[PDB]
């Protein structure tokens, strides 16, 4: 039991828990995103994960083998579940590359994200490095060198290309080296992320204004709770973090005994995944709240300094506790002078800073580099954190690439011509060569596209097709009888209810709501960095970016009906 | 132009404006800016002028605390000073020389009042923080090269052993 449970945990717990969940929570309102998540975990996560594990046991075959033995007209859903993994493995590694970068720039006393470069007079700081933060400047310019718009792209940045090449070499080495020696690793790789997150929580809960971050995280704003995109993203993140639809959970459960409790194991795996995501996001949002409080305090200090240098007030007379009253007093004293700079006086509040302090796919890196820069020995904590992140990414990618490669190895047509060491080498080479598009100047936008559409909605349609197949085509009574004969205990009525009607209906409703929202809006937008404004602006997707967005989902989803049509043609 | 303005003054062109922020740079334990502190500041400025005229122009000029004329004192501790000749009131040291003198010996003036270039602003004399040194070439590149080399060696040896075993 321990072996299977820890294998599933090591697969599920990855960068989707530590990296994707925090910025997804920040983007969709914090609490306004956390309430659907839990709501989407009881209905979609547990029942469908249990269904996958039971199909893995009762078939005791691979994903393609299982979905072909249930019915030939359905074999395509085994092929599509591979293709999605492909796209995932196409871009996921980029994240690991970034971590490598952040690791290699961690053996310097003047940490690159700690101090802004000099302006050029050697008297001040850079304009964009001052308008943004040092961490944000490092992430958006020194790391990605992000172009202001998707239409503007340069050449392949050689440093990110080398980092991605190194990450793929490490993945290939891990593939070749070990396949069953995870004995002590499971004892080690499952506790190190928790230890590092505990350390960063210990630092993260003693910073000034950490409760602001926690309050933002846990406040369920009803106004933005009605957004269908929040529900869609919650469901898709649940599916992407549990691994549902990738087809490797079925393979993992295929090697388990049929006299095993998959009701306990599914519940435990889902709860552990949820708890890890919540803990990592709690630490991240505590640091994020510290950042927002610091920005608010800095703005208040700047406004106070502006007023003091002009009205010739005392050094400490104008504080944050008597600002408006003194502003009114100054306005009442003489309006002629106040009229000149009234545009210049800026309004800042904690709420707006909390929404727009840091946002995007680099939220984890920026937040954690800021936290590191506020440590005592910053280098050691940076190495430890970006090594935990490297281990998580490498484990998740080992799982994903095993899911990719097992169908290829199992095919005797290819296995009779080239060694598995060459099949794996070719797969890694193809993935690394195609993933160079994420290292361009405008590569972060393509990474945004793949992170939001490559393995987002196809996982919903795949799981919907799988559950309809299990319930209605195979026959839920026959499946329940088979499972009861296998394990002695019949499936609970709650699991049957969630399998048959509730989860597919909720998935269909989510799809309908998303489609209706997209049609009504009629303008898909993406975030783009603005160095002159030093923040993020919304820009409409160009014509050619929608073709790729459509194709990424369309190929994987439509691989099922095409296979059904081919089978019908073959029969006739 | 008929009329006059109550802001022009014959000394207003050569005045250097000082702004001091005690409470920010010291927080608590900050002294009060009474006339003794003004005396010390004028003595410091006169000393700076003496140093500049001795170490640059090689002239011995006996400036004094009464040769640093101070106007428009305000509670913010923001005023205008200008330095005249040692005993020739009609002669005003031009502002450029005063600025060079202050740049030369700004460290001593800062140390006299325990201020650092941000609480003691001369409004026209912008300090230089200092160039940021760069390492020999790149530490990240060296670490990346080492890691890539060891990974490549591991991959090669594993492939060779796997091929040789079969
Ligand atoms: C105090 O400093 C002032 C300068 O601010 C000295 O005034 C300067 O005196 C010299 C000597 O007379 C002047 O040069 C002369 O100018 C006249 C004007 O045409 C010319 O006829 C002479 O041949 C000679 O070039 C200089 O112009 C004058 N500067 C100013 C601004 O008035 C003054 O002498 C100093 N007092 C003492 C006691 O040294
Ligand atoms: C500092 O550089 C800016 C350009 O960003 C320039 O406008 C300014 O005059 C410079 N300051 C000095 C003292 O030269
Ligand atoms: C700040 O608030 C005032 C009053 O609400 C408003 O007139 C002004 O446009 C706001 N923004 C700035 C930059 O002053
Ligand atoms: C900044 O530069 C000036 C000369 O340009 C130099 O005198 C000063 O000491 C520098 N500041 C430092 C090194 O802190
Ligand atoms: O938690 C993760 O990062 C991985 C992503 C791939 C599916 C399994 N979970």
């Amino acid at each position: 039991s321990l072996q299977f449970v820890f294998a599933c945990i090591s697969y599920a717990v990855g960068l989707g828990n530590v990296w994707r969940f925090p910025y997804l929570c920040q983007m969709y309102g914090g609490g306004s995103f956390l309430v659907p998540y839990i709501i989407m975990l009881i209905v979609e996560g547990m029942p469908l994960l249990y269904l996958e594990l039971a199909v893995g046991q009762r078939m005791r075959q691979g994903s393609i083998g299982a979905w072909r033995t249930i019915s030939p007209y359905l074999s395509g859903v085994g092929v599509a579940s591979v293709v999605v993994s492909f796209f995932l493995s196409m871009y996921y590694n980029v994240i690991n590359a970034w971590a490598f970068w952040y690791l290699f720039h961690s053996f310097q006393d003047p940490l690159p994200w700690s101090v802004c470069p000099l302006n050029g007079n050697h008297t001040g700081y850079d304009e964009e490095c001052e308008k943004a933060s040092s961490t944000q400047y490092f992430w958006y310019r020194k790391t990605l060198n992000i172009s202001p718009s998707l239409q503007e792209n340069g050449g392949v940045q050689w440093e990110p290309a080398l980092c991605l090449l190194l990450a793929w070499l490490v993945v290939y080495l891990c593939i070749l080296r070990g396949t069953e020696s995870t004995g002590k690793v499971v004892y080690f790789t499952a506790s190190l992320p928790y230890c590092v997150l505990i350390i960063y929580l210990i630092r993260g809960l003693t910073l000034h204004g950490a409760t602001n971050g926690l309050m933002y995280m846990f406040t369920p704003k009803i106004e933005q709770l009605a957004n269908p995109k929040a529900w869609i993203n919650a469901a898709t993140q649940i599916f992407f973090s549990l691994g549902l639809g990738f087809g490797s959970l079925i393979a993992f459960a295929s090697y388990n005994e049929p006299s095993n409790n998959c009701q306990k194991h599914a519940i435990i795996v889902s709860l552990i995944n949820s708890f890890t995501s919540i803990f990592a996001s709690i630490v991240t949002f505590s640091i994020y709240g510290f950042k927002a409080t610091f920005n608010y305090e800095n703005c208040l200090k700047k406004v106070s300094l502006l007023l003091t240098n002009t009205f010739d007030l005392e050094d400490g007379f104008l504080t944050a506790s008597n600002l408006e009253q003194v502003k009114g007093y100054l306005a009442s004293a003489y309006p002629s002078k106040y009229s000149e700079m009234f545009p210049q006086i800026k309004n800042c509040s904690l709420e707006s800073e909390l929404d727009t302090a840091v946002q995007g796919t680099g939220l984890a890196f920026i937040v954690y580099t800021e936290a590191i820069k506020n440590m005592e020995v910053s280098q050691l904590w940076s190495v430890l954190y970006f090594f935990m992140l490297l281990m998580l990414g490498i484990g998740s990618m080992l799982g994903n690439t095993a899911a990719i490669l097992t169908p290829l190895t199992d095919s005797k047509i290819i296995s009779s011509h080239l060694p598995k060491e060459a099949i794996s080498g070719l797969v890694c080479l193809v993935n690394c060569a195609i993933g160079m598009v994420f290292t361009m100047e405008a590569g972060n936008y393509w990474f945004d596209i793949f992170n939001d559409y490559a393995a987002t909605l196809s996982l919903l349609l795949i799981v919907l097709v799988e559950t309809i197949a299990v319930c209605y085509v195979y026959g839920l009574r026959r499946f329940e009888s088979d499972l009861k004969a296998m394990t002695g205990r019949a499936v609970s009525w709650y699991w049957k209810v969630m399998w048959a009607g509730v989860s597919p209906l909720l998935i269909v409703s989510l799809f309908v709501f998303y489609l209706s929202d997209y049609i009504l809006t009629g303008t898909l937008k993406y975030q783009a960095w603005d160095a002159s404004q030093g923040q993020l602006v919304t820009k409409d997707y160009p014509a050619y970016a929608l073709a790729v967005i459509g194709l990424l989902v369309a190929s994987s989803t439509m691989c099922i009906p095409l296979a059904a049509l081919g089978t019908f043609v073959q029969r006739r | 132009f008929v009329g006059w303005s109550t802001d022009w003054s014959p000394y207003a062109d050569q005045s250097i404006k000082v702004r001091i922020s005690l409470k920010s740079a010291l927080g608590d334990k900050a002294y009060e800016w009474n006339d003794n502190e003004m005396y010390l500041f004028r003595s410091s400025v006169a000393y700076a002028m003496r140093q500049y005229f001795l170490k640059v122009k090689n002239q011995m000029i006996l400036f004094g605390e009464e040769d640093v004329r101070v106007a428009n004192l305000k509670p913010r501790i923001s005023f205008n000073f200008f330095v005249t000749a040692p005993k020739n009131v009609s002669d005003i040291i031009p502002r450029t020389e005063v600025e060079k003198a202050i740049r030369m010996s700004r460290s001593r003036i800062n140390d006299a009042f325990r201020l650092n270039d941000n609480s003691l602003e001369f409004l026209g004399i912008q300090p230089t923080l200092g160039p940021p040194n760069q390492p020999p070439v790149s530490i990240w590149l060296i670490v990346f090269g080492v890691v890539m080399g060891v990974i490549v060696v591991g991959i090669v040896i594993l492939i060779f052993t796997g091929i040789r075993d079969r």
